[PDB]
């Protein structure tokens, strides 16, 4: 029971932690497009990330 | 040549002992354990046993008075009761109405039977151990008696064996045990010259023969009734009888680690209690030469049932290429799984059948035949069977090795969540290195 619980743990923590850091990769990569005046982001960076 | 090993204080346990030099081929030591003996030192302190009290006829005056003066004697305790009238069956036996007196005195002394029932009280110290080990190889299978200190060395077939010490010192006995009969047990005792009456030890003895006593029983005179010649007195019971009735629950029925306790001597036997270490010298003449030994190539291993069970439930067969008939010597490299046989006879057809047994899901081991060594991996299935009579034949193991199945499944999720951890980093220092170059 211990064993399972801490593998358990282990693995949900792993998933959440790498994904946190990839939607903090995607919000730094297209941060500073929301900060220009005017402009757009490109179509291929608008697909392969959702840009509002 | 020397050699170090340990074995396990189990008793019937059967240990293959592996030994390999350059220049000979290997050879395989069994060695067991039939018995053993734990045996602490005792020094006697008292002894006890059932009491009886001696009255003599009591001494009466007519027209007279009398005193009566100490003497050295257990519990000796005298009256003189003045004003006695006594009757006999004939009539009265002094004229003197209320003139005469009567002198009544009573001692304890030790029972005739101290010699046959008695009780000991020792004090139990350091505690050495002796064992009957046989040893088996080649064509030598004989038992010897050691002593597990480290100090004994016994020759068999011109090899030297030294035991012991033991690792671990532990000893069932506590400080303060009593003896009687058969049983032995660990309870106090109230100290030489002190006991108390109408429980244990309250008649003491330094030994059987010993012409000194000790006894306090709380005897009491009574002046005697009316009309009437007779001793009266009032004694607390015998404490040994006492303690005969519900002395307790035995060492015999309590002692831990499965051990039989016997007594003359006190010992314990058969003790299920760590590990000895033995060392050994074998001479030149138990090897055999690697030229006249048979070469074994392309060694390989299969298992064919496996049943984790205290018996040898499992079947491995190995096939190899030689060159001449001959006998070899087999080993398992892991206390996983041991083996049943020691020696094996290989011929030209090249196939060998061995029993072993496990206690693990997914064994996994290196055998040895001769000097050729391969790799044995199985899966085995629990038994059915409930309850067994015989002891185990097994080291007690349960972790399976990495290439199991559970493991396997494990390698695999975390394998997976691994390269996901991975790719999400790579693509952060990608995008971050980028960023910082602007
Ligand atoms: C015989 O009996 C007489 C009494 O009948 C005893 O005399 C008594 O002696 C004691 C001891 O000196 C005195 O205290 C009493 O006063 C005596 N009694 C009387 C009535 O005088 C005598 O001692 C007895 N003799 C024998 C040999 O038994
Ligand atoms: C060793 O000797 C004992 C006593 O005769 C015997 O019971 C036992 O089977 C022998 N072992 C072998 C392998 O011959």
């Amino acid at each position: 029971v211990s064993a399972v619980v801490g593998m358990s743990l282990l693995a949900l923590i792993s998933i959440f932690a790498s994904c946190y850091m990839l939607v903090a990769a995607r919000s730094k990569c297209l941060t500073p497009y929301a900060l220009t005046p005017g402009a757009a982001v490109p179509w291929t960076l608008g697909i392969l990330c959702c840009a509002p | 040549y020397e050699h170090s090993t340990v074995m396990p204080n189990v008793v019937g346990f059967p240990y293959k002992a592996h030994i390999e030099r350059p220049g000979y081929s290997p050879l395989t030591l069994q060695m067991q354990v039939v018995e053993t003996s734990l045996e602490p030192t005792l020094n006697l302190e008292y002894i006890t046993c059932e009491y009886k009290t001696v009255v003599p006829s009591p001494y009466v005056k007519c027209c007279g008075a009398s005193e009566c003066s100490t003497k050295e004697k257990p519990d000796y305790q005298c009256k003189v009761y003045t004003g006695v009238y006594p009757f006999m069956w004939g009539g009265a036996y002094c004229f003197c109405d209320s003139e005469n007196t009567q002198l009544s005195e009573a001692y304890v002394d030790r029972s005739d039977v101290c010699r046959h029932d008695h009780a000991s009280a020792y004090k139990a110290h350091t505690a050495s151990l002796k064992a009957k080990v046989r040893v088996m190889y080649g064509n030598v299978n004989q038992t010897v008696d050691v002593y597990v200190n480290g100090d004994h060395a016994v020759t068999i077939g011109g090899t030297q064996f030294i035991f012991g010490p033991l690792s671990s010192a532990w000893t069932p006995f506590d400080n303060k045990i009593v003896v009687y009969k058969d049983e032995v047990f660990n309870q106090d005792f109230p100290p030489y010259g002190s006991g108390q009456p109408g429980r244990f030890g309250d008649i003491q003895s330094r030994t059987v023969e010993s012409n000194d006593l000790y006894a306090n029983t709380a005897l009491k005179l009574a002046r005697p009734s009316p009309g009437m010649v007779h001793v009266p007195y009032t004694q607390t019971p015998s404490g040994f009888k006492y303690w005969l009735k519900e002395k307790g629950t035995a060492l015999n029925t309590k002692a831990p680690f499965g051990c039989q306790i016997k007594t003359n001597p006190v010992r314990a036997m058969n003790c299920a209690v760590g590990n000895i270490p033995v060392s050994m010298n074998l001479p030149d003449s138990a090897f055999t030469r690697i030229v006249e030994a048979p070469t074994i190539i392309d060694l390989t291993c299969t298992v064919a049932t496996c049943t984790h069970s205290s018996d040898f439930g499992g079947v491995l067969t190995l096939t190899y290429k030689t060159d001449k008939n001959g006998d070899c010597s087999v080993h398992s490299h892991s206390n996983v799984a041991t083996l049943q046989e020691a020696t094996a006879k290989v011929k030209t057809a090249g196939k060998v059948t061995l029993h072993f047994s496990t206690a693990s899901a997914s064994p996994s081991f290196v055998v040895s035949l001769c000097s050729a060594r391969a790799t044995c991996s199985a899966s085995c299935e629990p038994p059915k069977d409930h309850i067994v009579p015989y002891a185990a034949s097994h080291s007690n193991v349960v972790f399976p090795d990495m290439s199991g199945t559970a493991l396997s499944w494990v390698q695999k999720i975390s394998g997976g969540l691994g390269a996901f951890a991975i790719g999400a980093i790579l693509v952060l220092v990608v995008v971050t290195c980028i960023g910082l170059r602007r």
